[PDB]
């Protein structure tokens, strides 16, 4: 369960891209 | 919220930012301190939280209250701050607590991943580095996340070591990098028989022990190492123990014949065998292992 | 495994100026260090520059003779390290050799870094 | 809030809202798409939320980012809506992510409840219905959900 | 398990009007579909009008046409339906059936779904 | 002062009477 649920901002997020304005 | 006469939390905020690779070098390893400032991405924002809302100074890391079987643990800050009260108002507070933990990771087969003794969970292999092909290891991460860095001292809060560091959403994790293959393996060591008799009958070896009352069925032929993933403990194991009781029991009454040999008995039991001889004479897999050794019991007893 | 592709060396003469190159192809992906050494008649392979990515800007480090007559940097998408040498002297006469490794500090150095063949720079009238 | 040179987190409140079954039905199933905005009972309060704080849009599912030793999902978003920056101001931004997972679901005797891979308890026998006496199965939700 | 009692149907003139009525007892708790097909004389069942409660507000649907001449509702606290056809022409002569499925769209049904006996509905000038 | 260890299997002491 803890495998599964920590990988959801991998699967539907995106960790990496950093938005200005 | 300040009412009259009483204070009320209207929210509090809770997060887990990682200390950039940069502070981990230059503060904690080299100084022992954290920055009171914590400037991370969370939600695909770059957002700075300083303590107290202060300007950024550098804070000592310090040892965290001892609890009972738990490792160790170092903090920079231990009150919660709390926005001084003005009535009738809204007010924010910032607290940032650099804390710096000890812990222990485990991984499983493929290794593909490990996880923290606090739950969380690295999508990254132990053995992910640059050298000797560990840069084929799994890692779910971009490269910007992990660092690896040859030479690295440690600092407690004389030798060496490769220093992998690799930055999450929530935290930093560090570890000393290992080659994969002399670090783990698919099977371990379970008996050391000084006193193994193998008996050739009906295309089947039977290799019985009296001390342990165990009577094991191999095929003739030899299984070849080979055909294990990772399993490099296998022969230097085997050769160890079997030296040593050698060196013990044989050193004068017998002679070593051959170099050991290798064979996979029913119920999914690798041996490793080394004959002797009386003086007076003279696509890689992983083996399953069944949890009850009663049949082979049964086998020597009948 | 990283393979090293040094160029640009030569003679030249007191006060001049030369460019050299180093190219790395392989497992250059991440934060690292490229430097430049360089070795003398008889004189032991000594620090001359390095540059670090590990740190965003760069790092640079210099040895104390080329402080201020040396420039490193790097290529656009890195993975390349350019050692521009200007106002050269005798003591710039050295077989330079081109470093990548995983280190964070000037002079360490060790084994498990890749180097360079080597590339000659002769000052001399 | 947005400081001088700085923009720093208050507060991010994340919630989980359910699809309902009108959209289910007529978007998900009939065409692949989800609606940008989540209305739904929360605290005893009909909440709406808006994607981007934006007008409601049809957005299409896409398959999720692979991970190894998963089953299948899909979203409409993976980026964070944050407000613009407006300096010495408390702003507000809201992201709407519509998530489908295919998962797997165990029920152990006798049955009257069953657990889903995300660790979520469902509180009704997975032979729950209306036919052939199973309209008798334990469910511990109102008829209308 | 649903049972189903129609009542309401008879002679008619045509231009009258005919109120069918069709209560639902048993398993009709949730959300349902209740309907009106009927059968003509040597002629298949076909779709009339339904009435889902599977939507909030209900979804009907009628044929092509029984359009603005039939009417289909349900009581408060549902399982009853009622057709109120107007302006009864000659085509309508049929069986009329109370189906109460637990179906969405229009035409298609099943054997799990529940059908009543059928009342007669003549209009013969 | 100390805190006796048992083991899971019980069949040892099985085998000893049968045998």
């Amino acid at each position: 369960v803890q495998r599964r649920n920590q990988l959801h901002d991998l699967r539907f997020a995106d960790i990496d891209t950093v938005i200005r304005a | 919220w300040f009412g009259h006469r009483y204070s009320q939390f209207m929210g509090i905020f809770e997060d887990r930012a990682p200390v950039p690779f940069e502070e981990v070098i230059d503060k904690i390893n080299a100084k022992g301190v954290c920055r009171s400032t914590a400037k991370y991405v969370r939600n695909n924002m770059e957002t700075t939280a300083f303590h107290r809302d202060d300007h950024e100074t550098d804070m000592e890391l310090k040892p965290a209250k001892v609890a009972t079987r738990t490792s160790r643990g170092w903090h920079t800050t231990d009150l919660k701050y709390n926005p001084s009260r003005v009535e009738a108002f809204h007010r924010y507070g910032t607290t940032v607590n650099c804390i710096v933990e000890e812990v222990d990771a485990r991984s499983v087969y493929p290794y593909d991943e490990f996880v923290l003794a606090t739950g969380d969970f690295v999508y990254m292999s132990p053995f992910y580095g640059y050298r000797e092909g560990s840069h084929t290891e799994h890692t779910s991460y971009a490269a910007d996340r992990f660092k690896q860095v040859d030479g690295f001292y440690a600092r407690d809060l004389t030798s060496p070591t490769t220093r992998n560091l690799l930055t999450t959403p929530k935290f930093t994790v560090a570890w000393d990098w290992v080659p994969k293959r002399p670090a783990v393996c698919t099977m371990t060591k379970w008996q050391e028989v000084d006193e193994m008799l193998r008996a050739e009958y009906g295309g089947s070896f039977r290799f019985s022990s009296d001390a342990i009352s165990t009577t094991f069925t191999t095929n003739l032929t030899e299984y070849s190492l080979s055909r294990v993933d990772l399993g490099d403990c296998i022969g230097r194991d085997a050769r160890e123990a079997i030296d040593r009781m050698f060196a013990r029991k044989y050193n004068a009454t017998h002679i070593k014949v051959g170099q050991p040999q290798y064979y996979l008995a029913t119920g999914g039991f690798l041996i490793a065998y080394q004959p002797l001889l009386s003086n007076t004479l003279a696509s890689v897999e992983r083996i399953k292992t069944t949890s009850s050794i009663e049949f082979a019991r049964l086998q020597f007893t009948y | 495994e990283v393979q090293l592709v040094e160029s640009g060396g030569g003679l030249v003469q007191p006060g001049g100026s030369l460019r050299l190159s180093c190219a790395a192809s392989g497992v250059t992906f991440g934060s690292n260090r490229m430097g430049w050494f360089r070795q003398a008649p008889g004189k032991g392979r000594e620090f001359v520059a390095t540059h670090s990515t590990y740190f965003n800007p760069a790092r640079t480090n210099y040895a104390d003779s080329v402080k201020g007559r040396f420039t490193i940097s790097r290529d656009n998408a890195g993975n390349s390290v350019y050692l521009q040498m200007n106002s050269l002297r005798a003591e710039d006469t050295a077989v330079y050799y081109c470093l990548f490794d995983r280190r964070l500090g000037t002079v360490v150095t060790g084994p498990e870094g890749y180097w360079g063949q080597g590339t000659q720079v002769t000052v001399s009238s």
